[PDB]
């Protein structure tokens, strides 16, 4: 019966994020020398040129973190990251300017990020 | 992933089943249901998700279903329910609640929630949002009274006044076209809404009548002018022919009539009755029967709410102070003991309870604390849990019945009293964005941030010459709704139909927004949110014991009350 | 501190009651402002501690006497009034005719 | 007659040659020109100079030569000179700078600078008069920041926000057309020159655009709205049709690419480099090698000016809190080291004193102290004066050189880099009359007089009760400037050339001054005035060691600084 | 005196601490704008002091212990921060979970 | 109380003394603002005690010496002035080179 003022009660359980969405590990290395964090919500194929992985798995996906959070890549560190799909309408623009539409236009996402230097696009 | 509730709540506020305390009470709230979609919660900072191309859309220009605010993760406490969602403001409105961000990569986004290169952020996680409390017994005596409002979660202020008068100082009352043309002009320095009652006094209609037409959003009838059947009478036509509410301070002294003449006058119309209970003023003893009736809109002002210790010495001398009353005068002393009945203040605690007196108010600097009717309210609902128990329509532990209908009081039901309620009174879609957001520590004590026609206008906010805005001393402070000719974009001066047909606001060089009063005549008990219980309310002539369907209505007071000494520095 | 209105202006209370008690520490006679200063402080006090309404208006009349003040600035005040928060929320005191 | 030099200097104030100690530094500022005739010094008072049909002309009408005011024998110290003259001032405006009085019977009287009966007259002798500050930085979040920059000398606030919500206290942004009307609304009200920036983030040029089209002024990019390439691309895009300034806040988490991605990005276009050291933000470790190149406009803000033994801990502890970052998690730690990083805060005082960092500002209420820009830019002069010797360029041992390029970084070059140095940042004849007076005991502490459009806006001045002006307590305070109407006449609200050619002003019923930004896209690094230096900057990946030239830039932090202790009472 | 509108508002921040340490010398525990004044105005008094932020950021932890205050204040105040003039001039001190 | 705008305003320099008063206590050599509230308070205290303009003339000399304030304050200090109501109403007192 101690008083915190404006405590919560929180209700038993755990909330599932990104319930229902397909879900793809990838390793993820950053070759550059400086370090590289990676928000939530950024669509994964646009994030720095010097990440190196397999640019494809990244295209209709980001980060599956909860909302708000990064992953943290020190120079020259490799790790596995999970990704989750986007959702909405799937379709992305700005950023890095690699998509500008649908994500499902995987050939001309992965032509422009060829042409502009994003390391894995095998 | 699976994130744990504890864990959950502190990054975004809480979810379905989650339960919050309300300050240093014993009420706990329960989060009814969750707009969100688990994993794309809205949020904003550095990596955060409300970025270009990620939770903010690029590609919308504002009109394009694009906000120009959005609150995120807002527990919204309303008439309507306790919920977890985000708010979308627009145009000073309330255009969206529901899950704001990206419609291009989120799921669930409501549509016309869209955050675009135009929107602000204001993040309501961990806060709990209502809307502004609407006290409609102001009596304008002190312009210091306006931030004292605000600094407690006050957005509206019906009343009346021209400053320290003796009329005013006892009646919410601006007299005459004069006086309210005057007062119009001063509200436009004024940062809060407003609406002007003008003196609800005359045997001949046209001298009433006149203030409505010169910008009175309705009338108050008060025994320091002469309470009489014909005052009541004047008022009451005047208002069902210019579509405004009539307020009542009846005639104390039973002088020309009992409760049953002041009724008989009445004669079914519609009335707000100001300070039911009677300690505020009103028919010795038995006023507070008026909260039975169908056609009355029965409110509380705050001094008697709720029943402590202190209350009657308290207001025993008061009023013996404030009506140059002698102790050794033996009329003066059965007057008072007539007038302060700890009988009526107990059973006023239960008949807020009941949903029996729908509303409350302030009765500021006249017999009322113009920052302590939001405080007052939930003191008394938490009294009332420790007295009676939870209440019979209660579930999974919660006091969620309880919050509905005590936020009721000084939200939705005195602006549907008022006539006001298309504007103010609640989070609803299509209303002015007038919000407030507490910490749930300060929740009904100190607000966080008061947002006026969706601006800031005022915050508890620190040192202005720090490198960030936290450090001491954090302080009530006016913000940038406030300052300039934004003043006038983020309050609503409450104007009768008349006035406005008649090009008031223009004649007098108004710049606020024009609010229209309607919709006052029509209504009844049955109207008041959470709070419209009918009932024969029997008030004992020798003992002023109260009865409602044959049962004794009493309560002790209490020695103690939450939201007060952990809080307050004086 | 959250403060509100109230609580930035009645500091000032507060330190006028301090000046006009260094005042009548050092043998002033105290004036009409120092003396409901200290008046007003004192009930402001007594609620902090958790006295009661009914205690305070009685205690108010016993804080400055007669000589404790100049000429005249008995008969000036005919009551001081505090409003603080007390155990059981913000209540008013008037103290009546406090200095005999 | 002869009078010697200690005396002449307290009657007239210094003359060519005289040194002057500014505060208590270690710094000395020398006379290098006098406009006066020796003999017929212009001056005020019973049996002065300045009577009727003396110094003062009798027989001129306003039109005809005359001024609306003279500041007599003021040490003007600007990026133009450090030198001796009356200044005169007409129409809010400085038209002359010179010899005041009447040509009547004086020698050597500039011909428009009259005394005549329309003459005001402040008297400058003893005192530092320079341009008023000009803070590029500014988060709108708490209107009481206003008098704290009036109190250091700052009379132009660039930046934006709409109160404490958070968008505006991390980010310089008033977001869309509806909050930057509101804003500008609010600016009616606010006793100093502003310009308002819309948000640089979009993928689409309406969004952005629309926000110029408005009545903004310039455009923020910030990390927190993602400071992505195509943010960037399409703000610089606006920025180049609209003729506008950008601010940059970029991407210090690299996320979406390192500092040559965000260069290549900018492809040679103008723009304002924030805190460009990078603990306020910016791309981690090398963001302040943005400084070196001929496009890049580059400011500092306050709080790492100058390094000191507190610094670090400070600045740590700050972003752990601001971030709510976890001491016990490695990606927190990790990143608040990446951020924080003595080598470069050191190598910024460094980069100030050779000319690299062009710019002050403060970062108001998000990262920076309203009221310290001028202040710290002198400790950052003195600690650099302490520790690297009396510049090569200096002469007579004044400090001339380092004052020149010192006060530059805080008065002519923010004007520059923001396209208003037509209207402000310099003391120069057809500029408006922002001048700020300082004692030389506290110079760049406290202002004495803030003169804003040729009208005293705030003062440090006693007792408004007392006989005469100076008793206790002497506190700054807003003067007749910022009073009623007047403030509309003393103050510019900046905007866009289309904002103007629109009538936003008129649709908005603006009554400020309105000033047009221009020339803000042809500039680069060599058009900032003393601080012109372009250079290859290396940041050393492993150690963030900063080269210059092959050399090592490091100093060690001080553990006492003037300009503190002795003057603040807190 | 040139006050700065800083340093007049940190006078009440000095005035409300004194008021709390009135009321903690005669036996009251402390509610919550109290505690925060009086570890606000240590704060202040120690950078006066000439002492680091890094020793106030340890004292600051020292000043009020749990037996102090009401219930629940320790549990209201997670941080206290305050900014004062160093002898490096002003800087930015915040004390942590300062109650335990 | 009826407290007028320069009542209200002086309350503050009483404050700063006191503020100041405590920092020479505990052995700090005080800075600008600091000596000239406790001079300026001296005289207002001074007034209310009835002295006479000539006798705070010659006291307020005497109040701080160069070894009670920091380097530079005694020629920062021209001058201190002060109006406060005296037994025969408001006086400017001006203290002249307050500290040698
Ligand atoms: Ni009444
Ligand atoms: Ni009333
Ligand atoms: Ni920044
Ligand atoms: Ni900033
Ligand atoms: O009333
Ligand atoms: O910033």
């Amino acid at each position: 019966n101690y008083i915190v003022p404006g405590e919560y009660r929180v209700a038993e359980g755990e909330i599932e994020i990104n319930a229902g969405r397909e879900k793809t590990t990838i390793r993820v290395s950053n070759t550059g020398d400086r370090p590289i964090q990676v928000g939530s919500h950024i669509h994964f194929v646009e994030v720095n040129k010097e990440l190196l992985f397999d640019r494809a798995e990244g295209i209709g996906r980001r980060l599956n973190i909860p909302s708000g959070t990064a992953a943290r890549f020190e120079p020259g560190e490799e790790m596995e990251v999970e990704l989750t799909e986007l959702g909405g309408n799937r379709e992305v623009f700005g950023i890095s300017d690699l998509t500008n539409g649908s994500v499902d236009n995987k050939e001309l996402i992965l032509q422009r990020a060829k042409e502009l230097g994003y390391k894995g696009v095998e | 992933m699976k994130i744990n509730r504890q864990q959950y709540a502190e990054s975004y506020g809480p979810t379905v089943g989650d339960q919050v305390r309300l300050a240093d009470t014993d009420l706990w709230i329960e989060v009814e249901k969750d707009y969100t979609t688990y994993g794309d919660e809205a949020n904003f900072g550095g990596g955060k998700v409300l970025r270009e191309g990620m939770g903010e859309n690029g590609t919308y220009t504002r009109t394009e279903n694009v906000l120009d605010l959005l609150l995120t993760n807002a527990l919204i406490l309303d008439y309507t329910g306790i919920y977890k969602a985000d708010i979308g403001v627009k145009d000073g409105y309330i255009v969206g609640i529901g899950k704001g961000g990206n419609p291009d990569i989120m799921d669930g986004v409501t549509p016309n929630m869209i955050v675009g290169t135009a929107t602000e952020v204001i993040a309501a996680e961990g806060k709990i949002v209502t809307a502004g409390g609407i006290d409609t017994h102001v009596h304008f005596i002190n312009p210091d009274q306006v931030d004292v409002a605000l600094a407690n979660g006050i957005t509206t202020l019906f009343g009346g006044g021209t400053g320290p008068a003796e009329g005013s100082k006892a009646t919410t009352v601006t007299p005459g076209p004069w006086n309210i043309e005057k007062m119009l002009k001063s509200t436009e320095g004024l940062p809060i809404n407003v609406g002007i009652l003008g003196k609800g006094h005359g045997s001949s209609i046209a001298p009433i009548m006149e203030q409505i037409d010169a910008g009175a959003a309705g009338l108050k009838i008060h025994e320091d002018w002469g309470a009489t059947p014909a005052s009541i009478d004047r008022s009451l036509t005047v208002a069902d022919e210019a579509d405004v509410q009539v307020a009542i301070h009846s005639d104390t002294l039973n002088e020309a009539g009992f409760l049953e003449d002041t009724l008989r006058a009445i004669n079914g119309r519609v009335i707000h009755s100001f300070h039911v209970e009677g300690a505020g003023g009103g028919h010795a003893p038995d006023i507070m029967a008026m909260a039975g009736h169908p056609n009355v809109l029965p409110s509380s002002t705050n001094p008697t709410r709720p029943f402590t210790v202190n209350t009657i010495d308290e207001h025993l001398d008061m009023l013996m102070v404030c009506h140059h009353l002698k102790q050794n005068i033996p009329e003066d002393v059965a007057f008072a003991d007539s007038r302060i009945r700890p009988e009526t203040i107990a059973a006023e605690d239960i008949l807020h309870d009941l949903g029996i007196i729908s509303m409350m108010s302030t009765d500021a600097l006249a017999m009322g604390r113009a920052g302590e009717m939001v405080l007052r309210t939930w003191q008394t609902a938490d009294k009332m849990k420790k007295q009676r128990g939870p209440l019979a329509e209660e579930k999974n532990g919660s006091d969620n019945f309880r919050a509905k209908r005590y936020v009721s009081k000084y939200t939705i039901n005195p602006a549907i009293a008022q006539g006001i309620a298309h504007e103010v009174g609640s989070i609803e879609e299509g209303k002015f964005a007038d919000l407030v957001l507490w910490e749930p520590k300060f929740f009904g004590v100190k607000a966080d941030r008061v947002i006026k026609g969706g601006i800031i206008a005022y915050a508890q906010i620190g040192d202005p010459s720090a490198s960030i805005p936290t450090p001491q001393p954090v302080m009530g402070r006016r913000m940038y709704g406030t300052v300039g000719d934004l003043i006038h974009d983020t309050n609503i001066t409450f104007m009768s139909k008349s006035s406005i047909q008649q090009g008031v606001p223009a004649k007098l060089g108004l710049k606020r927004r024009i609010g229209t009063v309607k919709n006052c005549r029509n209504i009844g008990k049955k109207d008041m949110k959470w709070n419209d219980v009918t009932t024969d309310i029997d008030i004992n002539p020798e003992t002023y014991e109260v009865k409602v369907d044959g049962e004794v209505l009493t309560c002790e007071p209490v020695k103690e009350l939450p939201m007060a000494q952990r809080y307050f520095l004086f | 501190m959250h403060l509100n209105p109230a609580e930035k202006e009645k500091l000032q209370i507060f330190l006028a009651s301090e000046l006009a008690l260094k005042r009548k520490a050092r043998g002033l006679k105290l004036n009409y402002p120092e003396a409901v200063a200290i008046i007003t402080s004192f009930i402001m006090e007594g609620a902090r501690d958790g006295k009661t309404v009914a205690m305070l208006m009685e205690e108010g009349k016993h804080v400055l006497t007669r000589d404790d003040v100049m000429e005249g600035v008995p008969e000036m005040i005919d009551d001081i009034q505090a409003e603080a928060t007390f155990p059981d929320g913000t209540k008013l005191v008037t103290v009546h005719n406090p200095i005999s």
